């Protein structure tokens, strides 16, 4: 993890995610769920 | 916010606002979820009654998307003190669940040991608020924001009249006419991972505004993850 962050989107080699979210199939990215996931700035 | 920027449309939507029965903006909050604020708990002593407006940019104009909500149950840390202005943290339960919109959406709340690394290791934050643009004058009625980075423990130590404890940290400028204020206490401070923003802090104290050779305090939520764990678990 020390480097890079493991490539890690979010949690760091096990990447991870928040709540309302789900470690996509390339098992680094992070998947919103919804339309208005934590930690997003919101668009119109 | 002394110094700083308004927040752009959609750009601060995890800011809260205490509203006093004079339905006056005192404090900040961070959403948490639909049913959780994050603020501090100095904050519960400065009104006997409050409520939680979510939506709000700019307190003189009524536009879409603001919200008020009832507050169900203030959870404040037992330990919190006005001697030590340690443990400034507060949960509150709300009546009735924010609906998630542009403008009113929650921070995320990271994990201890990676936010203290990886988190906490950043240059920068970002705290936001409605409170006075400068130390004496008036509260802000737009929303602002401003980017304060991480101060060194110790320089923050050396600094201080107060005891900064293991539960606060420091962000700001040394001399730089920029920093948080009296009324932005109880708000956001956030720290973007990526694109990801993450609550790190709750705009707790400071002495004065703005002042040379003095910082911004924050309540450093990594040591209070697990009570806000418990205490958003009623
Ligand atoms: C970073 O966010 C902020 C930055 C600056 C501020 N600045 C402020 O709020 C100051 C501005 N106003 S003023 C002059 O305009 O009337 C008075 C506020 C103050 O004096 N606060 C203060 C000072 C010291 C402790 N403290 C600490 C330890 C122990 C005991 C103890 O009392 C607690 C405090 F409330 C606020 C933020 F929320
Ligand atoms: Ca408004
Ligand atoms: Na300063």
């Amino acid at each position: 993890c020390s480097l890079d962050n493991g490539d890690c989107d979010q949690f760091c080699v096990v990447c991870s995610c928040a709540r309302g979210y789900t470690l996509a199939d390339n098992g680094k990215a992070c998947i919103p769920t919804g339309p208005y996931p934590c930690g997003k700035q919101t668009l119109e | 916010i002394v110094g700083g920027q308004e927040c752009k449309d959609g750009e601060c939507p995890w800011q809260a606002l205490l509203i006093n029965e004079e339905n006056e903006g005192f404090c900040g909050g961070t959403i948490l979820s639909e049913f959780y604020i994050l603020t501090a708990a100095h904050c519960l002593y400065q009104a006997k009654r409050f409520k939680v407006r979510v939506g709000d940019r700019n307190t003189e104009q009524e536009e879409g998307g603001e919200a008020v909500h009832e507050v169900e149950v203030v959870i404040k840390h037992n330990r919190f003190t006005k001697e030590t202005y340690d443990f400034d943290i507060a949960v509150l339960r709300l009546k009735t669940p924010i609906t998630f919109r542009m403008n009113v959406a929650p921070a995320c709340l990271p994990e201890r040991d990676w936010a203290e690394s990886t988190l906490m290791t950043q240059k920068t934050g970002i705290v936001s608020g409605f409170g006075r643009t400068h130390e004496k004058g008036r509260q802000s009625t737009r929303l602002k924001m401003l980017e304060v980075p991480y101060v060194d423990r110790n320089s923050c130590k050396l600094s201080s009249s107060f005891i900064i404890t293991q539960n606060m940290f420091c962000a700001g400028y040394d001399t730089k006419q920029e920093d948080a204020c009296q009324g932005d206490s109880g708000g956001p401070h956030v720290t973007r991972f990526k694109d990801t923003y993450f609550v790190t802090g709750i705009v707790s104290w400071g002495e004065g505004c703005a002042r040379k050779g003095k910082y911004g305090i924050y309540t450093k939520v990594t040591a209070f993850l697990k009570w806000i764990d418990r205490s958003m678990k009623t």
